[PDB]
């Protein structure tokens, strides 16, 4: 039960990976990417403000594993059956003015006195679940996130050089890099492992001056969050040969292709998974921008 | 004064997308008893068999 000052930036919540084997904080891994531009453009539009009304808080019996689940779904490897209310209806509760369900540090949801498990501030998580509960809507017909517009954003957000391309437009860039066999997936799982909440609870709380200081601090943790995430969608991915070294080449880094089969070089969204990621991005982005 | 050597071709070209196999073959063909065209028709005819 510890306060803040910034939830991340606090030991336990570090974000690392694997560079064919080492670690390196993501900023360090994304600086190893290259973009051939290619016709088109990705004129960002406007994320449709969230569907305000969130799922009804249903007690339900159990310990909703949320950090783990939200991510298993976003960049997992196949989350079988995502969006099921069950986990979110419950997560909704946390978004009330007074409850017992404490959000366990490790990434869970409890009752009364969780006991032992040092949960989060009750306030921070309050503002958190406020929005990320709506996330348990993406399933329903009238709330779908409407994904191809949203991926426009993911892009000038991920690639697109600062400022220059941070001006609404840019060419789809086909991204490639020196990989290491089964690179994309191995990398994704280092991320499935990651502690997300720490990132959001902090993202949905931090005042305003501190919020910007924070945006810069995780500029990269965040870009990395969705690089591995966007490749799930990006069409073809193949390996470009070079000179003994191999270079993973990614179809188009920004143009979600709404593909649902199961590649090998990467993750793969079932259809309903897009329904979920599309929605998750709508929220993080509406939020990232303020 | 010789050190008659194999010089595995690859140690000459930088764009090794053509280069293949190796010095290991000279080792082998050095053993094959020089064959005639009629001779090969046979070696091949019997492998395929």
């Amino acid at each position: 039960q510890q306060p803040t000052g910034g939830y991340t930036t606090l030991e336990q919540f570090a974000f690392t990976i694997r560079n064919d084997g080492t670690n390196a904080t993501p900023t360090q891994f994304l600086q190893l990417l290259s973009w051939e531009a290619t016709e088109n453009e990705l004129v960002k539009k406007t994320i449709p403000t969230p569907e305000t009304h969130l799922p009804s808080a249903r007690n339900v019996p159990g310990n909703v594993y949320i950090e783990d689940a939200i991510t298993q779904a976003l960049f997992g490897i196949s989350a079988q059956n995502v969006n099921a209310h069950g986990y979110f209806s419950r997560l909704s509760a946390l978004a009330l003015p007074n409850t017992s369900a404490r959000l366990g540090l490790d990434g869970v949801i409890y009752n009364s006195e969780t006991i032992n498990i040092p949960f989060y501030d009750p306030a921070a998580v309050a503002n958190f679940a406020a929005t990320y509960a709506k996330l348990g809507n993406a399933s329903t017909p009238r709330y779908r996130a409407d994904m191809i517009d949203i991926y426009a954003h993911v892009g000038l957000e991920l690639a697109g050089t600062d400022a220059e391309r941070a001006a609404g437009v840019m060419p789809v860039k086909r991204a490639k890099f020196d990989s290491w066999e089964g690179s994309l997936i191995s990398l994704s799982r280092d991320v499935v492992n990651w502690k997300i909440l720490a990132f959001l609870i902090d993202l949905c709380s931090l005042e305003g001056e501190a919020l910007r200081a924070f945006k810069t601090r995780n500029r990269d943790v965040f870009r990395m969050m969705l690089f591995i995430m966007s490749t799930a969608v990006a069409a073809n991915v193949v390996n470009r040969k070079v000179t003994k070294r191999v270079d993973r080449v990614l179809e188009y880094i920004g143009v979600n292709s709404m593909r649902t089969a199961g590649r090998t070089a990467t993750i793969t969204y079932d259809l309903s998974r897009h329904e979920f990621a599309a929605k998750f991005l709508q929220l993080t982005f509406t939020r990232w921008n303020a | 004064r010789y050190h008659e050597s194999v010089l595995e071709i690859a140690d000459i070209f930088d764009q090794a997308d053509f280069i293949q196999t190796s010095d290991a073959v000279r080792q082998l063909r050095a053993l094959m008893p020089t064959l005639s065209t009629s001779q090969i028709r046979h070696a091949i005819e019997r492998i395929a068999q």
